[PDB]
């Protein structure tokens, strides 16, 4: 059983790190989206207030 | 010239509509009585007042005194309480919106080039730039409020 084990242990692993790096797009790489979409909208708000 | 850019001069306070409306309507009204009225002095026609008259030496008294001078209704400029005003009014909004607009243009310029540049090296600096950007839109709504 240690053998079995360690064999179907590894393809669990596989696919559970295709499986958080994309759970990971909705609030790890969202937050680099959502800070560029806040610095766009501030640049606008900064340069209709400057004009 | 500027219907287009007189009206829309002010700020957004809407107490200033019945000082444009008021303005607006005097020089407007002052134009068409210079041009409705004749530009020319009296006609006076004595050649034919001086032999029509019953009395002798009438017409031609009258003739005479009216081509000289006589009273109107106006004023000097000693009374310049605009031209005061005018002066004062560039001290307060004119000359004071000079230095809030450098200093808005100072800080969108180094806001815009601190938000596109890395994470270590020129991020500290970014940082003490996006705490004033931060201020700015706060004293920005605060002056419209």
């Amino acid at each position: 059983i240690l053998l079995v084990t360690f064999l179907g242990f590894i393809a669990l692993i596989s696919k559970t790190v295709a499986p958080l790096y994309g759970e990971m797009a909705k609030n790890r790489t969202d937050h680099v989206v959502g800070l560029l979409n806040q610095a766009r909208a501030d640049h606008v708000n900064a340069v209709k207030t400057r004009i | 010239l500027d219907w287009t850019k007189i009206v829309s001069k002010l700020g957004l306070s809407g107490q200033t509509a019945a000082a444009l409306t008021s303005f607006k309507k005097r020089n407007d009204e002052a134009k068409r009585i210079l041009f409705e009225l004749k530009q020319q002095p009296s006609n006076v026609d004595f050649a034919f007042y001086k032999s029509t008259l019953k009395n002798t030496a009438i017409v031609d008294k009258i003739q005479s005194d009216v081509s000289k001078f006589t009273p109107s209704k106006a004023n000097l400029s000693k009374q310049l309480n605009l031209i005061e005003s005018f002066e004062a009014k560039a001290l307060e909004n004119a000359k004071e919106t000079e230095s809030v607009v450098l200093a808005e243009l100072t800080d969108l310029e180094k806001t815009l080039e601190n938000i596109e540049s890395x994470x270590x090296x020129x991020x500290x600096x970014x940082x003490x730039x996006x705490x004033x950007x931060x201020x700015x839109x706060x004293x920005x709504x605060x002056x419209x409020x």
